[PDB]
């Protein structure tokens, strides 16, 4: 028994997208499909559910009408179409299974995929050195995630602390990392295909 | 209406 | 854990029932046990009784303006809760003792034994053309306080509560369900031999069924279409045997079996309610008030065949029909059960 | 209608083999349709308790749950060192279901003082026209801290997960202003 998803990416607000979760190892009619979303750093909350056996559908109040849900018994797959996307709807999405007779929790959870909604475009990293003990590397105004930043192509991994990237109002993400060298960095951005290497000297 | 009470554990 | 409760409208009479669902083991059904709470000065001359009536109720109870139930009483029993009777049968039980400890002296134990020759909770599906609820055997526990058994019913006195009697699958699987059919012609020596076999004889709701069908068309006629369907049979007995059969799920494939050829296949068919919301006469498992449910759970009969026909009996069958050119249509039928597994 | 939950505490810390109790409260009465869910950081959640008292299959017996009216008790007997994560509460006999706000559980250690590092904007950053002040707080315990600015608003702070090597915290805060605004001080 397994559960898989596909369809994540970035969507222009006011646009639309469609997500799928394929079911294997169990039976669609003797089960139910529910989806729940989790905003970054927030508590996961329920969005929609389809009951194929009863032929019923349900939606959350915040997303009533905007969203649809469908199921295909031939391919053991569920389909739902997202419309009138807004900036607050971005989160990580999961597909879940539950015993139809009877509801007894959500025993199986998919690997999960994320949905991002924004107008930001691709932006390469900009290395701003942080020299004076310790020394740090600052990357600002980049898009999108992720960025693999190491010191001297990962020559030394001791004393390096890499912090999660955050979003400021400019619409571009930024992260930081500092290496502790009291006595005495290679960063690659795969989505932007940009590699920026720089070093800071006191 | 149909409801529930307490019940103890012996 | 918890205990369900129901109270009289007056608030002076309240009944506590240990469980809302009851199960049978094909030889003994779990007894119905409960306690009743009452303050003596409210009656001060009367007596307390509880009744388990099983009725062939039709329609609903929400004061609907229509021809109401044919209220045949299938089986009714009585027990004097208060004043206290002899200790049997036989003790106050562990749940009864625990409720007495919780409450004290104002509780009164009552006991009941459900005879093994009684039906299972079944309810016919109400048709959209008609109005309100539909008929179906159902259980009910009614506790009332009065001086006499035949004393007139009072709403403030009587308290009404609904219970269900459902069955659970035995852990021992049965024999493999299979069938065969060899159909010759009117005179010619050519014949038509077909085979049907099943995965199992027991299945769970929603779980697909894969019928193993094989055809040996060593004949001269041609097979036009193959029809695959699952039939439901509802043996209704009130005072005369009745049988309302109705299909629930049918699947078709435009496959042609040529003369002097062999053809085998497996088909996936699932009994489910989503596509049969409107078919009147479909049988659904007993509801609590009005909530939805699955299809009617197949009711296994006890080993000793006796009669057991005092209510609604439901069974399932699957038939595969072979459309043979210019006559000679032949179909194969086979039984199987479909009902819940053993919970924990 | 909307049946909101109210769990507490939002966060707590413990150690190996401790008795940890987390409580879930419901704004209305729910009979038994209450479940307990654990989610490791960055990965899919997984059920631990369903029907408010049953322990799901493939789960060590050390977990346990209890009910008291509208209050729910979730206890761990001997907390294994790989269980440090967040926990979630849900009720599921009314549509729609509702979930908790997350409850962090982490290992405890001694209190460690931090080493404050402030980094000036780079020369290329100086020529870029935007200036940022990098504030560093490394190897400190616990996570909470108080940092002031005076040389204010327009500041963002980042903190990482407990470094298991030293069981401590590292925090980074950034103060970004313009060159004219930076130089007026």
């Amino acid at each position: 028994v397994q559960l898989v998803e596909s369809g994540g990416g970035l969507v222009q607000p006011g646009g639309s997208l469609r997500l799928s979760c394929a079911a294997s190892g169990f039976n669609v009619y003797s089960s139910s499909i529910h989806w729940v979303r989790q905003a970054p750093g927030k508590g996961l909350e329920w969005v929609a559910s389809i009951s194929s056996y009863y032929g019923y559908t349900y939606y959350a109040d915040s997303v009533k009408g905007r969203f649809t849900i469908s199921a295909d018994t031939s391919k053991n797959t569920a389909y739902l179409q997202m419309n009138s996307l807004r900036a607050e709807d971005t989160a990580v999405y999961y597909c879940a299974r539950s015993r139809q007779f009877w509801y007894s929790g959500l025993d199986y959870w998919g690997q999960g995929t994320l949905v991002t909604v924004s107008s930001a475009s691709t932006k390469g990293p900009s290395v701003f050195p942080l020299a004076p003990a310790a020394l740090g590397c600052l990357v600002k105004d980049y898009f999108p995630e992720p960025v693999t930043v190491s010191w001297n192509s990962g020559a030394l991994t001791s004393g390096v602390h890499t912090f999660p990237a955050v979003l400021q109002s400019s619409g571009l993400y930024s992260l930081s990392s500092v290496v502790t060298v009291p006595s005495s960095c290679n960063v690659n951005h795969k989505p932007s295909n940009t590699k920026v290497d720089k070093k800071v000297e006191p | 209406t149909t409801a529930s009470s307490s019940l103890a554990k012996d | 854990t918890r205990v369900f409760k129901k109270s009289s409208p007056n608030g002076k009479l309240t009944v506590y029932l240990g469980k809302r669902d009851f199960v049978d083991h094909l030889d003994k059904v779990d007894p119905v046990d409960g306690v009743v709470l009452v303050d003596p000065d409210y009656l001060k001359d009367r007596k307390v009784f509880v009744t388990l009536t099983v009725a062939f109720r039709y329609g609903r109870e929400d004061c609907d303006v229509l021809g109401l139930s044919f209220r045949k009483d299938l089986f009714i029993a009585n027990y004097q809760a208060f004043p206290p009777t002899p200790n049997p049968p036989r003790p106050p039980t562990r749940l009864q003792e625990r409720l007495l400890r919780k409450l004290g002296q104002h509780a009164h134990p009552f006991f009941f034994t459900i005879p093994q020759n009684l039906p299972s909770s079944v309810t016919l599906q109400p048709g959209p053309e008609d109005t309100g609820k539909a008929l179906g055997v159902d259980f009910e526990i009614r506790a009332f306080v009065a001086k006499s058994l035949e004393e007139k019913s009072h709403k403030r006195n009587s308290v009404r509560l609904v219970i269900r009697k459902v069955q659970f699958a035995p852990e021992k699987p049965g024999p493999q369900p299979s069938a065969e059919t060899t159909r010759h012609f009117l005179m010619s020596d050519r014949s038509l031999h077909l085979e049907a076999s099943l995965d199992k004889e027991l299945y769970y709701h929603g779980e697909p069924l894969n019928v193993n069908v094989h055809v040996t068309n060593n004949s001269t006629k041609t097979v036009k279409k193959i029809k695959v369907s699952v039939r439901q049979y509802a043996d209704i007995v009130l005072f005369s045997t009745a049988q309302y059969k109705v299909p629930v799920a049918q699947v078709e494939q435009d496959d042609q079996v040529s003369p002097s050829s062999t053809f085998s296949k497996v088909y996936t068919i699932t009994p489910f309610l989503a596509n049969n919301r409107e078919k009147r006469g479909l049988a659904l498992d007993g509801k609590l008030k009005h909530e939805d449910t699955n299809l009617a759970s197949s009711t296994i009969v006890k080993e000793g065949a006796n009669k057991e026909v005092l209510g609604i009996l439901v069974s399932y069958r699957v038939k595969v029909k072979l459309v043979v050119s210019r006559g000679g249509d032949v179909s194969v039928e086979l039984p199987f059960v479909l009902m819940h597994p053993k919970p924990h | 209608s909307d049946i909101q939950m109210t769990q507490s505490p939002s966060s707590l810390s413990a150690s190996v083999g401790d008795r940890v109790t987390i409580t879930c409260r419901a704004s209305q009465s729910v009979s038994s349709a209450v479940a307990w869910y654990q989610q490791k950081p960055g990965k899919a959640p997984k059920l631990l308790i369903y029907s408010a008292s049953s322990l799901y299959s493939g789960v060590p017996s050390r977990f346990s749950g209890s009910r008291s009216g509208t209050d729910f008790t979730l206890t761990i007997s001997s907390l294994q060192p790989e269980d440090f994560a967040t926990y979630y509460c849900q009720q599921y006999k009314y549509v729609p279901v509702t979930f908790g706000q997350g409850t962090k559980v982490e290992i405890k250690r001694t209190v460690a003082a931090p080493s404050v590092f402030i980094f000036p904007p780079s020369d290329s950053q100086l020529k870029s026209g935007t200036a940022s002040v990098v504030c560093l707080l490394n190897n400190f315990y616990p996570r909470e801290a108080k940092v002031q600015w005076k040389v204010s608003g327009n500041s963002q702070e980042s903190v990482t997960e407990q470094d298991s090597k030293d069981s401590t915290y590292s925090l980074s805060s950034t103060l970004t202003l313009s060159k004219a605004d930076y130089e007026k001080h």
